[PDB]
DNA sequence: ATCGGATGTATATATCTGACACGTGCCTGGAGACTAGGGAGTAATCCCCTTGGCGGTTAAAACGCGGGGGACAGCGCGTACGTGCGTTTAAGCGGTGCTAGAGCTGTCTACGACCAATTGAGCGGCCTCGGCACCGGGATTCTCGAT
DNA sequence: ATCGAGAATCCCGGTGCCGAGGCCGCTCAATTGGTCGTAGACAGCTCTAGCACCGCTTAAACGCACGTACGCGCTGTCCCCCGCGTTTTAACCGCCAAGGGGATTACTCCCTAGTCTCCAGGCACGTGTCAGATATATACATCCGAT
């Protein structure tokens, strides 16, 4: 199962993932291969935000999906 | 070509109203319309002002009553609010 | 009701504001156009100062119509407000 | 009113009522504009022009002529009281100055 | 220009006598593009840490600031998840007689202790204020797995 | 009682002060540096942050921001790194 | 034989005085019952608040202290010392309060 | 033989007639030449509307002449019928221009 | 294309017109240089604002509208002219 | 407990503190610092308005309050004001 | 500059950016308010504040004082060239007015 | 005191020319009907602050008197300014030539308005200690009648 | 040119008081993120008029000479504010008491911005004609030297 997901930078990035993986995993997987904490990252489907305890297989993800990634960042 | 609009046939209809057989020149025309335009924007600005200080967002007629009030000296104030008040009350019945 | 009060201006105030103003000598004549003149700025300060407090369906002349008032005449006051 | 004619003409006036509304809401002067303003605005602003007219006709009749030029204009504005209060700081262009020369510089009897 | 002569002589300044725990050197060809080596302090969560960080000198020096930029990733407060550090002394306390080796000195001082005033992060800044047990196990759970 | 050789030197240029300004807070730099930072700096003392600027538009116009007699002091007691600036 | 200044030489101590100094000069009562028999004339049982007041009487200072600085200017300028009523006059006439 | 008028008669001929009348009392060209050096000076390579000129000078002659006047009332008052440069500055004084 | 010297355009018979409209029937000898010297100091304050205006625009000529501003602005508002 | 009232206070006190740092400031002339502030703010916002309503525009850039500035300020106030608007911008920018 | 972080820290300043973009916004200038403007005009006003407030520290230096008054903001206002120009018709409440007195009425 | 030049100003009349007054096509802005939603009118309540009042005590105001300095009128002068006449000059008017640049128009891309959630900057209330106000003592310095 | 005595002003030290700068609790507005209709930046075209040039007048400017009247300095007179001492008046500080209305909150209603559709009011353009400016020729007011 391969997803695109792409970040604000343009950069469009393939992972491998199954259905009934949770949000964590896919969250290390992108901190492993990217080198960036999940803290400031989460994935946006079709408008809707991604809440990391809530697993893929209840967004109803099908096979090549696509996913935007926007850092942010706090004040202070 | 862009129109400019102006107030020289109202003024001139005004000035037909009050003298019958006098006419007026361009250079009073542009006078004319320079003064209209200047006492707009004064007693705008006041109503506006006054709109402002006292918490309200609406310019309602008792604004530009006051504003009238302040601007102009007694005698021209009093009629020009009597004025006022005749033409609101003809124009509301 | 009151009824004179210009005299509550009294020479040595005209004398002392003279002496502030920087005024060596002083004439007779002085105190008398000086009292009209102030009576003068009084009412048209006041009579701006009414016309905005009426305006705000109110009975207290607050400060802040004063300085309203002053500002309008071109005479911007600092430190009761604005 | 009758709510039939014109907005100027149901108000007994001459000076627009739509163009003064217009510019009111276009001025950026508030964020509401009442139903009456314009109104009072447009007879404030008849009245004076009136007024001013009436005198400018005046002194041109007074100088045998027909037409209002800005002299006229600027003698019946600075001949009378209010309206030299109300335009104290405008210069009105080819106008001139009021006729006057001080008591002392006049020939000695 | 007088940026180039400033960067000469600022780094034989650190060449005849660096300050330890610190190290700094231009790796690429040009002056301004710089890396700079921390070793974690020994009054700290972050024992056996070393962190790579890249500094940026933009065109004119020292009236603006310099960038500094952790290329490692570390559970601080204070510092952003991409590696952007949010220190006092870079923007708005900037000076021109301030030196390379001074801000260093600062951010070694501040990985001593966490800024609270103004934290980067809000979710680890009010973990660290719930109890410290949390955030120093935390800390550590981070930095011996990416340190090493 | 003479200076000492480790305070002429400018903190921020590390050279040998050229026509040096003295600060209101006490604090002296060669007026190259002065000149430059006050365009797109925060225009303030640089080790200490003391803003200076209706002193600065005040002096700028007297053009007395220079110190002479510190400036003097160096120039005549070690002319030799003055000359090849 | 008791000890009399020279005319003239008590007034300069008096300007550098009052010049110094930043109180009122006039009297608060007076002033506070002027203005209010002045106000009652426009509109009947006003109420005033003391800042209204205070504002009133810095404002009435401050005006007549600058005119009677431009009429000492105009009395100096008439090749005189003492200030005079036409001095005024021709000050208010000048600065276009007056007309 | 030759008949000549008494000096002061002939000044007030010319006041009566310059009062009465309109026009402009100042060249036009000279006046014109005078602006652009002042904008040169200001910006280079401006262009001027004719109507702008005319506004200018308009403007100007109207300061002047109320300018003036308030001379002529401040050398009135000094005992005197002539203007002095005296004059202009404690008119301009009083006016608040230069303070 | 430079203008030197352009001052005496307004000569001693401009400066006596004027001030016989204004009212003034014996002129001394040391009026005409204060004279131009103020007229200067007008020219320049309503010169300058004028041409601000004319620049905000990022128009290369001044028209007579920037002229009525900048008396506005200055004061003395102008009747006659357009605004 | 009455309602909220805004003013200029802990800027104002805050360019004391970097100006003298060792120099407090009464009440009253703290509320004449805070009258000016609210003057000088009044001024510069109205004429950047009626420059921008004299161009048939409808928003207020940093060009009309620049051009308000240069034209309600003296000559070298005016300057320097340039000067540091200029800056902040700049710095805000990137 | 870096985002995340208050908008009057972003440019420097201490004056608030926000709350003068909202009196711009709120306050009937214009239908629309520049992203760039509050930025320029808080700038202006921390500057012209921080001129004033100098030379009134100044003048209280000089009068031996340690607590800013009133009267030390007229000196400052007034013994300067720009600042008197700019605030011409201000009056400062209990401010006094400078000493001067006219050189014919001093004793021979 | 007016008399008679002598000048300038005011007044009656022909005329013809460009600006004012009026007619016309049309198109852009004003007018008319309907909805919804927020601003404002209105009623009830609190307690803040404004008005009224009395006792003392004392700094300021009112009154009177001696007199010295400055306001003011008159005289004399000589120098700067008005008035007029001949001459050099640059304004003023006409006509033409042209190109910089104001003014209008079509595309569309990026800056700015709107709305929810959220939490930290800023505001109200407390408080305490240090800077400022006041008083008593002494040193210093303008000032004037008499040398 | 000055000495010295009477008097006003400044320095210094000690004591006390209240207001200003810091701290804590808290409610609301500024921040972040996203979405979307629109404005003004830009390239392009037209065509207005501001600039430069020329030549011919003749109106205003310039320089010089003559006289005269008035701006300034001086002298003299006089009278009226100034400065000081004494007496009478109410300002001011403090205190207490009462209540009018400014300020707040809750509820409801109706006034106006927004929308679309329709049409005529005035705006640019054109043309006819007479009001007034120009010139020419009388009639009267006014200024000046002098009996
Ligand atoms: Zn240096
Ligand atoms: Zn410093």
């Amino acid at each position: 199962m391969q997803i695109f997901v792409k970040t604000l930078t343009g950069k469009t990035i393939t992972l491998e993932v199954e259905p009934s993986d949770t949000i964590e995993n896919v969250k290390a997987k992108i901190q492993d291969k990217e080198g960036i904490p999940p803290d400031q990252q989460r994935l946006i489907f079709a408008g809707k935000q991604l809440e990391d305890g809530r697993t893929l297989s209840d967004y109803n993800i099908q096979k090549e999906s696509t996913l935007h990634l926007v850092l942010r960042l706090r004040g202070g | 070509r862009s129109r400019k609009e102006s107030y020289s046939i109202y003024v001139y209809k005004v000035l037909k109203q009050v003298h019958p057989d006098t006419g007026i020149s361009s250079k009073a025309m542009g006078i004319m319309n320079s003064f209209v335009n200047d006492i707009f924007e004064r007693i705008a600005g006041e109503a506006s002002r006054l709109a402002h200080y006292n918490k309200r967002s609406t310019i309602t007629s008792r604004e530009i009553q006051t504003a009238v009030r302040l601007l102009l000296p007694g005698e021209l104030a009093k009629h020009a609010v009597s004025e006022g008040t005749k033409a609101v009350t003809k124009y509301t019945s | 009701v009151l009824r004179d009060n210009i005299q509550g201006i009294t020479k040595p105030a005209i004398r002392r504001l003279a002496r502030r103003g920087g005024v060596k000598r002083i004439s007779g004549l002085i105190y008398e156009e000086t009292r009209g003149v102030l009576k003068v700025f009084l009412e048209n300060v006041i009579r701006d100062a009414v016309t905005y407090t009426e305006h705000a369906k109110r009975k207290t002349v607050t400060a802040m119509d004063v300085v309203y008032a002053l500002k309008r005449q071109g005479r911007t006051l600092y430190g009761f407000g604005g | 009113s009758a709510k039939a004619c014109t907005r100027s003409s149901r108000a007994g006036l001459q000076f627009p009522v739509g163009r003064v509304h217009r510019l009111l809401r276009k001025g950026n002067y508030s964020e509401r504009v009442g139903a009456g303003a314009p109104v009072y605005l447009a007879a404030v602003l008849e009245y004076l022009t009136a007024e001013i007219l009436e005198l400018a006709g005046n002194a041109a009749r007074d100088n045998k002529k027909t037409r209002i030029i800005p002299r006229h204009l600027q003698l019946a504005i600075r001949n009378d009281e209010e309206l030299n209060k109300l335009l104290g700081r405008v210069t009105i262009a080819q106008g001139g100055v009021l006729p006057n020369i001080q008591a002392v510089l006049l020939p000695k009897k | 220009h007088m940026a180039l002569k400033r960067i000469n002589k600022e780094l034989s300044d650190l060449a005849r006598d660096p300050p330890a725990q610190i190290s700094a050197g231009p790796v690429g060809d040009d002056m301004f593009h710089w890396q700079a080596t921390i070793m974690g302090p020994n009054d700290s969560p972050y024992q056996g840490g070393v962190f790579f960080l890249t500094i940026h000198f933009p065109t004119d020096y020292p009236f603006k600031p310099p960038k500094v930029a952790f290329t490692t990733r570390i559970y601080h407060p204070n510092i952003n998840s991409n590696g952007s550090i949010c220190l006092d002394i870079l923007r708005s306390q900037w000076s021109p007689a301030l030196t390379i080796s001074k801000v260093l000195l600062s951010i070694a001082s501040l990985l001593d202790d966490p800024n609270p005033d103004d934290p980067k992060v809000p979710e680890i800044a009010r973990i660290y204020k719930t109890d410290r047990d949390k955030y120093n196990r935390i800390s550590r759970e981070w930095t011996q797995k990416y340190a090493m | 009682a003479i200076p000492s050789l480790s305070e002429c030197q400018c903190g921020i240029c590390m050279e040998i002060l050229v026509e040096p300004v003295t600060l209101p807070c006490n604090h002296t730099l060669c007026k190259p540096c002065f000149q430059s930072t006050v365009e797109k700096a925060s225009l303030c003392c640089p080790f200490c942050r003391r803003r200076v600027s209706s002193w600065t538009r005040y002096h700028t116009r007297r053009n007395s921001l220079v110190n002479v007699e510190l400036w003097t002091i160096i120039q005549k007691h070690y002319p030799r790194e003055c000359k090849l600036r | 034989k008791p000890h009399r200044y020279r005319p003239g030489t008590v007034a300069l101590r008096e300007i550098r005085r009052y010049q110094k100094s930043t109180e009122l000069l006039i009297r608060k009562l007076p002033f506070q019952r002027l203005v209010r028999e002045i106000a009652q004339d426009f509109k009947t049982d006003l109420r005033f608040q003391s800042s209204a007041v205070m504002a009133l009487q810095e404002a009435c200072e401050a005006y007549l202290v600058g005119l009677f600085e431009d009429t000492n200017l105009c009395a100096i300028h008439a090749k005189r010392v003492t200030i005079m009523p036409k001095d005024i006059q021709l000050a208010r006439r000048i600065r276009g309060e007056r007309a």
